[PDB]
C-alpha cells in the first residue's frame, strides 16, 4: 500500500529505456513490470536527448507498487563532458590538473534547478557552491577559459 | 540554516556584522599576546608548622606550597586550599602572572613553575612557585607565538614555517615584564631563519637572556621551507 | 611593484617591521641593561656569499658593458609631512572605559555642596578636639608640600598618597604613631566623626599604619551601644571610597543589624543618609526591604521629597548586578514606587523652591530617564528669570547642563532662558571650569541658537589654547557633539581635536564614544586624505562590544510614530522591508529596503523644532547616508498625517516605487561593472603576490607571460582611456 | 599583446592557475583551530538573534 517498501537509485537512457536484465537484479524480486515501467519513462523523456543518461528513483511500496521520479543527470557525468576526459585523479587535493570556466558552471547549474526537486527552494550560489567541494574531491579547478572545448560522449554505465 | 534560504536572499546585507566583529577580537588577541594584563591577584593563606603533615591537610583538602627563592633570599613554605591553586591555572596567563601570597600583613609574589599530582590517585600532591623581587633577576618562560602574514610571497604560497621553540628562559630585572613574544615573519626566509640574538637585540632594558639555560646565540627558532611544486615536479621528474 | 624593490638581505636591525604603536614594555624602567648589552647580527650563509658576490658581478658587468654602449650609438596632514607620534598599546582595566574623568573641575568644592543637605555626613574636625590639634597640622603638610599630593589623590587616580606621600614624609609619620596610642582608649562615640576626618579630609582609607585594626577592637566591643544611625556614619565614613578600611565581620554586623531595626530609624533623612550609604550592596533581597518601608512612610513636607531623588538617582541598582533570569523590566518597576510616592509632593509644591535645592532636581531626573515631570520644570522656568542676576556661579551650569537634556536627552526650556543665561554666564566665565564651558556650547548647539557674537570672544580662544592639550577626554565630546550641530569646517580646529586623541594616555570611554566614532565619518566625508588609524587604536576596545541593535527593544515600546507607519508598509503593501537595520554600528534606520539602499526616516516630536524644521541630529544623520550612497525619503510625521486617509498607502508607493528605481539604474550604471573592475585588480595583487622573484626576475629584465581574457569595456571607458596612456 | 576595447590583459598566466590550483587542506593547522572553534560557538548565537531580528 501507500507505505514505503523501498528506494533505489538508477541510471537510464532516455529513450531507449528498455527491459535490460541488468536492471531486473534490484526491480525483479519486487514484482514490477520492466515493460509497463520503461514505458512510462521514455513517453516523458521524448524531449531529451537519447544518449544522454539520466537517473531516477522508485519508492517501492508493500504492494509492489511504484512511484517513479526522474533528476537531472550525474553531476560528474556533465564535468567530463566538458573536461573531455573519462577517468579522473585516484587522489585528490595533492593532484589538480583539471580546470573549467565559470561561464559553463553558470549554465550546468540551470540543469539542475529547472528538473530536481530538491533545489526549488535554493539559489544559484548555493548549486554553484556544491559542486566546487564536488570538484576539490575530483582533481578540478574554475579558471578562466576563453575557449570553448569540443564534443566528447564520456561512458555511463545505464 | 537556521532561517530560510527565501528570507536571507533579502537579509544577505546584514551578515557584515558577523565578519566586522571577527575583525576586533582576533586582531586584539593576536596583538594582546604580548602584554600582561593589568590587574593584580592575591592567595590568602597560612604559614607552615611541623604539626600539619600532609595527609592531615589532605582529608581537609588543603594543599602544600613550595617557593624556591632567589640570590640571599629564603626559601618559604605555605599552605593553601587545593581550589585556589586550580583557579590560579584557570587564567590565561598562567605561565607567567604574577600571584601573591597574603599570610597576614605580608604579600609574596611568585609564578607558577609547576604542579605534581599523585598520579595513580589523582589528587593534589604540592603546588610549586617560584620567588619574584623587583631588583634582582628572576627566572620566566616567554613563550613564542608566531602571527600570520600575507604579506610575504613564500609564506602564502607551498611554504611551512616551522617554529623549533616554544619559548625563551630569561632574567627580569621590573615590576611589568612581557607576557610573551610575537613575532611578523614578513623578511624572512628560506635563506636566513630568525635566531634568539636578533630577539636579544629588541627587549627592554630590564630583561636579559639566561645563557645558563640556552646553549647559543646563533641557535634558530623560525624556519621556512622552500616550495612545494619545485619538489612535486622534481619528485615525478 | 613592492615586491621587487626588497631587500637581498636583511639585518638584525630590520628582521622586525615598524609598527604604529610601542608596547608598555618598552616604558623607561628603574633598572636597566642596554649599557652592558651587546649587539648580535645575523650571520650571513657561506655559500649564499659566492651567489650574493656572482650577482654583484653580472649585475656590474651589464652597467659599463651598456653604458660603453652609450659611448658607441651616441602627505600626513595631521602633523605635518615630517613628525607623527607614535601610541602606546597597553592591555586595560575596565576602569577607563566606565570613568568621568575628574580633572577640568575643581570637583570636591562642588561635590560637597550636593550632599551638604545631609548633616550626619558632614566631617568636622573641631568635633574631635583631643586631635584636632594633630589632624590639622597634617593637613598644613599636605599643600604646603611641593606638586599638589592632596589635589592629585580623587584627580589623578594614577597616583596615591598612602604609599607615595604618607609612608615617606616623616613628620607625618610621627603624628599618625600619636594617634594610634591614643585611638584605643577613647569612647566609641567620638570614633565615626574620626572615621569621616581619615576617608574625606585626609584620604586614608588603607590600613598601613594599623590604625582601623584600633578602631575595630574599639568598635566591636562596644556594638550595641551605639543607635542605628550611628552605625550607618561607619559605612558611609569607610565604604564611600575605594577601599572599604573595614573588614567584612565587622561591616556584615552592620549590614545584618540594620535590616532587621527598620522598624525604629524615625525619619526619612534617616533612610536618606541610610541608602546613600548602603548604595554599593550587591544582593538585591535588602533593597527591596528599603523601598518597601519607604512606600509606608508618607512624606509632608518638599526638602524629604528632594532628599530621595538626589539619593535614590545615583543609588541605583545596577542590571549587571541582577541576574541573567530575570522579570522584564524589573528595575523600572523599582522606580515607580518611589515616584507615584513622590508625584504629589513634589508637584503640589514646586513654586516652594530655593537655589541650593534647586539644582538637585533638574540632576535627579535626567539621572532617571522619565519624561513626565515637566510641570516642576514650569515652575522652575518663570523662577530663574526672576533671579536670573542674584544667581550663582555655581547655578548656572546645572541649569544648563540640565535643560539641554531633561526628558531622555530632549532638552526642555525656550529662548528666554538661554539667551538670558549668556549674561549670567559671562559673568562668572572666569569661574566655570572646562567641563562647565563645554556643557554651554553643548546646550546652544543642540538648539542652533549660538550667538556668533558669543563664539568669538570666549568660545574661540578657549577651544585655540586647549583643544590641543589641557583639556580632560570627557569634555571633547560635548565639543565633539556640537561642532558638526554647528555644521563647522574649519580643519585646523579638528586637527586639535584629533591630536588630543591620539596624543592622549588614556583609551577612549565607551561612555562617550558615540561622538567620537559620528565625527569619524562627518571628517571622512568632507576630507577623505586624513588617516584615522590612531583614532581607531584609542577607540579599539570601545567598538569591540559596540552594537547599535541594544537601542531595538526600547524604541520599539515608546515610538508611535514608528510603528504606525510601520504597520502600512508590512500589512498592507508589500516590499522586503526589514526594520531597524544598523548603518555600521553607528546609526539605526528607522526603515529600510534592500539591497535598493533605501531609508525611510522619520522626524517627531523628538526630531522637529518649534520651527518645524529638523533637529541639528537629525540632518547630521540624513547627510552620513547620502555620504554613502543610501536613499532616503525624509520622512515629516505631520504631513504624512495631513494626507487624506485613502491616499496615504498609495502616496508612499508613488514615493518608494521612484526611489527605487533612482537607485536600481544607479547600481546597473556604476557599481555593478566597477566591482568586476577592482575584482580583476584585487586578483592581480594576489598573482603579484604569488611570485617567485627570483625566478621572476631571471637576470634585471622581467618577462611577464600576459593572459587574455573577455572584459566588457563597453559600459565604462574612463578607465581604459586612463590606463592604456599610463601602461604605454 | 595589447588593452583593447575588448579585452583584460593580464601579468604572469601560471599564477592565475596557481592561485586557482589551491586547496585548503583541513588538516595542517589543527592545533590553530582549537583556538578558534572553541571562541567561535558563539557567534552561531549572534547570527540566531540578528537574522531573526526581523520577525521580532
Amino acid at each position: 500500500m501507500a507505505e514505503i517498501k523501498a528506494i533505489i537509485n538508477l541510471r537510464l537512457l532516455a529513450g531507449i529505456a528498455k527491459p535490460n536484465p541488468k536492471m531486473g537484479q534490484s526491480l525483479g524480486p519486487l514484482g514490477i513490470n520492466m515493460m509497463h515501467f520503461c514505458k512510462d519513462f521514455n513517453a516523458a523523456t521524448a524531449h531529451i536527448r537519447s544518449d544522454i543518461p539520466l537517473r531516477v528513483q522508485v519508492a517501492a511500496k508493500v504492494d509492489r507498487s511504484y512511484s517513479y521520479i526522474i533528476k537531472p543527470p550525474e553531476t560528474s557525468w556533465l564535468i567530463k563532458k566538458v573536461i573531455m576526459k573519462e577517468k579522473l585523479t585516484q587522489y585528490a587535493g595533492h593532484v589538480n590538473l583539471d580546470y573549467i570556466d565559470v561561464r559553463y558552471v553558470y549554465e550546468i547549474a540551470k540543469i539542475k534547478k529547472e528538473i530536481d526537486i530538491d533545489f526549488k527552494r535554493a539559489t544559484l550560489e548555493s548549486i554553484c557552491n556544491c559542486i566546487i567541494g564536488q570538484c576539490n574531491s575530483m582533481g578540478v579547478n574554475v579558471s578562466i577559459i576563453d575557449e570553448k572545448p569540443k564534443p566528447f560522449n564520456p561512458k555511463a554505465k545505464v | 540554516t537556521i532561517v530560510g534560504s527565501q528570507f536571507d536572499a533579502q537579509t544577505e546585507h546584514v551578515n557584515k556584522l558577523a565578519l566586522d566583529l571577527a575583525n576586533k577580537k582576533y586582531r586584539k588577541m593576536a596583538l594582546d599576546q604580548a602584554v600582561l594584563r593589568k590587574e593584580k591577584v592575591v592567595v590568602p593563606a597560612e604559614f607552615r608548622t611541623e604539626k600539619d603533615s600532609l595527609i592531615s591537610l589532605k582529608k581537609e583538602l588543603r594543599s602544600p606550597v613550595y617557593i624556591k627563592g632567589h640570590t640571599g633570599i629564603p626559601d618559604v613554605d605555605l599552605i593553601a586550599d587545593n581550589r585556589q591553586v586550580f583557579s590560579i591555572r584557570r587564567r590565561l596567563q598562567f605561565q607567567n602572572q604574577s600571584f601573591y601570597f597574603k599570610v597576614g600583613n605580608e604579600e609574596f609574589r611568585c609564578t607558577y613553575d609547576h604542579i605534581q599530582i599523585h598520579p595513580m590517585e589523582k589528587w593534589l600532591v604540592y603546588s610549586k612557585y617560584r620567588r619574584y623581587v623587583v631588583g634582582k633577576p628572576n627566572s620566566i618562560f616567554l613563550p613564542i607565538n608566531i602571527l600570520p602574514t600575507f604579506q610575504n610571497n613564500a609564506i602564502v604560497r607551498g611554504s611551512e614555517i616551522v617554529q623549533l621553540l616554544d619559548g625563551i628562559w630569561v632574567n627580569s630585572y621590573n615590576d611589568e615584564y612581557p607576557h610573551s613574544i610575537v613575532i611578523d615573519p614578513e623578511n624572512l626566509s628560506k635563506i636566513r631563519p630568525l635566531r634568539i640574538g636578533d630577539i636579544h637585540n629588541f627587549l627592554p632594558d630590564g630583561v636579559e637572556i639566561d645563557k645558563t639555560k640556552c646553549l647559543s646565540l646563533h641557535q634558530k627558532v623560525i624556519k621556512i621551507t622552500g616550495d612545494k611544486e619545485r619538489k612535486l615536479d622534481i619528485a615525478l621528474q | 611593484f613592492k615586491g621587487f624593490d626588497k631587500n637581498r638581505w636583511a639585518t638584525s636591525a630590520e628582521v622586525f617591521p615598524e609598527k604604529p604603536f610601542k608596547y608598555g614594555y618598552d616604558k623607561q624602567q628603574k633598572i636597566k641593561t642596554k649599557q652592558d648589552r651587546q649587539w648580535y647580527e645575523a650571520p650571513v650563509g657561506a655559500m649564499t656569499k659566492k651567489r650574493f658576490q656572482t650577482a654583484d658581478f653580472r649585475a656590474y658587468q651589464t652597467e659599463l658593458e651598456e653604458a660603453a654602449q652609450k659611448t658607441l650609438e651616441g602627505k600626513d596632514e595631521i602633523f605635518g609631512e615630517q613628525g607623527a607620534p607614535k601610541r602606546y598599546y597597553d592591555r586595560i582595566l575596565q576602569k577607563e572605559l566606565y570613568f568621568h574623568h575628574r580633572n577640568g573641575k575643581h570637583f570636591f568644592e562642588q561635590a560637597d555642596r550636593k550632599i551638604s543637605f545631609l548633616n550626619q555626613f558632614t566631617p568636622q574636625i573641631e568635633k574631635v578636639p583631643e586631635l584636632a590639634e594633630t589632624l590639622k597640622t597634617i593637613l598644613k603638610i599636605a599643600t604646603e608640600s611641593e606638586g599638589s599630593p592632596l589635589k592629585r589623590a580623587g584627580i589623578d587616580q594614577e597616583f596615591i598618597i598612602e604609599d607615595d606621600f604618607y609612608s615617606e614624609n616623616e613628620e607625618c609619620k610621627k603624628l599618625f604613631e600619636e594617634i594610634k596610642q591614643k585611638v584605643s582608649n577613647m569612647n566609641y562615640r567620638l570614633l565615626p566623626d574620626l572615621c569621616l576626618v581619615l576617608s574625606f579630609k585626609l584620604r586614608y582609607n588603607k590600613d598601613v599604619f594599623g590604625i582601623w585594626e584600633k578602631i575595630e577592637q574599639n568598635f566591636m566591643q562596644s556594638i550595641h551601644h551605639y543607635p542605628v544611625m550611628e552605625l550607618v556614619k561607619m559605612r558611609y565614613a569607610s565604604c564611600a571610597l575605594s577601599p572599604k578600611s573595614l573588614s567584612r565581620d565587622c561591616l556584615k554586623a552592620i549590614h545584618d543589624i540594620v535590616f532587621t531595626e527598620l522598624h525604629n530609624v524615625p525619619s526619612v533623612l534617616d533612610l536618606s543618609h541610610l541608602l546613600f550609604a548602603f548604595r554599593h550592596i550587591n544582593s538585591l533581597k535588602y533593597y527591596n526591604l528599603i523601598l518597601d518601608e519607604i512606600c509606608r512612610r508618607p512624606i509632608k513636607t518638599l526638602q524629604e521629597a528632594i532628599a530621595l531623588l538626589f539619593v535614590f538617582s545615583h543609588s541605583l541598582f545596577p542590571n549587571y548586578k541582577r541576574k541573567e533570569i530575570r522579570e522584564k523590566d524589573q528595575d523600572l518597576k523599582e522606580k515607580h514606587k518611589i515616584v507615584d510616592h513622590l508625584a504629589d509632593a513634589l508637584a503640589n509644591n514646586a513654586k516652594q523652591i530655593q537655589g541650593d535645592d534647586f539644582v538637585r532636581v533638574l540632576i535627579g531626573l535626567n539621572n532617571l530617564q522619565l519624561t513626565t515631570f515637566k510641570d516642576v520644570l514650569t515652575h522652575i522656568e518663570r523662577y530663574i528669570i526672576k533671579n536670573i542676576d542674584t544667581l550663582d556661579a555655581f547655578q548656572t551650569s546645572n541649569a544648563l547642563y540640565g535643560f539641554s537634556k531633561a526628558n531622555n536627552n530632549a532638552g526642555f526650556g525656550s529662548e528666554q532662558l538661554y539667551k538670558a543665561l549668556q549674561k549670567a554666564a559671562e559673568k562668572h566665565w572666569s569661574q566655570f571650569s572646562n567641563a562647565d564651558k563645554a556643557r554651554t556650547f553643548y546646550a546652544f548647539a543642540f538648539q542652533d541658537l549660538v550667538d556668533p557674537v558669543f563664539r568669538k570672544k570666549f568660545i574661540q580662544p578657549w577651544l585655540n589654547e586647549n583643544l590641543e592639550s589641557n583639556l580632560s577626554h570627557s569634555e571633547l565630546h560635548y565639543v565633539a557633539f556640537s561642532l558638526m550641530f554647528e555644521q563647522n569646517k574649519d580643519a585646523e580646529i579638528w586637527k586639535k581635536f584629533v591630536k588630543n586623541i591620539c596624543k592622549n594616555q588614556y583609551v577612549v570611554p565607551v561612555l562617550n564614544y558615540y561622538p567620537i566614532k559620528l565625527a569619524r565619518y562627518y571628517m571622512q566625508s568632507i576630507f577623505p586624505k586624513w588617516n584615522f588609524d590612531i583614532y581607531k587604536l584609542a577607540c579599539q576596545d570601545a567598538e569591540a562590544t559596540w552594537d547599535a541593535s541594544r537601542q531595538i527593544d526600547s524604541i520599539m515600546e515608546n515610538n508611535k510614530e514608528w510603528k504606525s507607519i510601520g504597520v502600512l508598509l508590512q500589512n498592507r503593501l508589500e516590499f522586503n522591508s526589514i526594520g531597524l537595520d544598523n548603518f555600521e554600528n553607528l546609526l539605526l534606520i528607522d526603515w529600510a529596503i534592500m539591497p535598493q539602499r533605501v531609508a525611510i526616516m522619520i522626524q517627531g516630536a523628538r526630531q522637529t523644532l518649534p520651527n518645524g524644521k529638523p533637529t541639528p541630529l537629525h540632518r547630521l544623520k540624513l547627510q552620513l547616508l547620502e555620504n554613502h550612497k543610501f536613499a532616503v525619503f525624509n520622512l515629516i510625521y505631520k504631513d504624512f498625517e495631513a494626507i487624506s486617509p485613502d491616499q496615504k498607502i498609495p502616496y508612499l508607493k508613488k514615493t518608494i516605487e521612484e526611489l527605487i528605481a533612482k537607485q536600481d539604474t544607479y547600481i546597473k550604471d556604476v557599481e555593478e561593472p566597477q566591482q568586476w573592475l577592482s575584482f580583476m585588480d584585487r586578483m592581480q595583487e594576489l598573482t603579484y603576490r604569488n611570485i617567485m622573484i627570483g625566478e621572476a626576475t631571471k637576470g634585471g629584465v622581467i618577462d611577464p607571460e600576459i593572459q587574455e581574457v573577455q572584459f566588457d569595456w563597453s559600459k565604462l571607458q574612463k578607465e581604459l582611456k586612463e590606463r592604456q596612456k599610463q601602461e604605454e | 599583446x595589447x588593452x583593447x576595447x575588448x579585452x583584460x590583459x593580464m601579468k604572469f598566466k601560471r599564477e592565475f592557475k596557481f592561485l586557482i590550483k589551491k586547496k585548503n587542506f583541513k588538516f595542517k593547522k589543527f592545533k590553530i583551530l582549537l583556538k578558534i572553534y572553541y571562541s567561535i560557538k558563539n557567534l552561531i548565537n549572534f547570527y540566531k538573534i540578528i537574522k531573526l531580528n526581523n520577525f521580532k
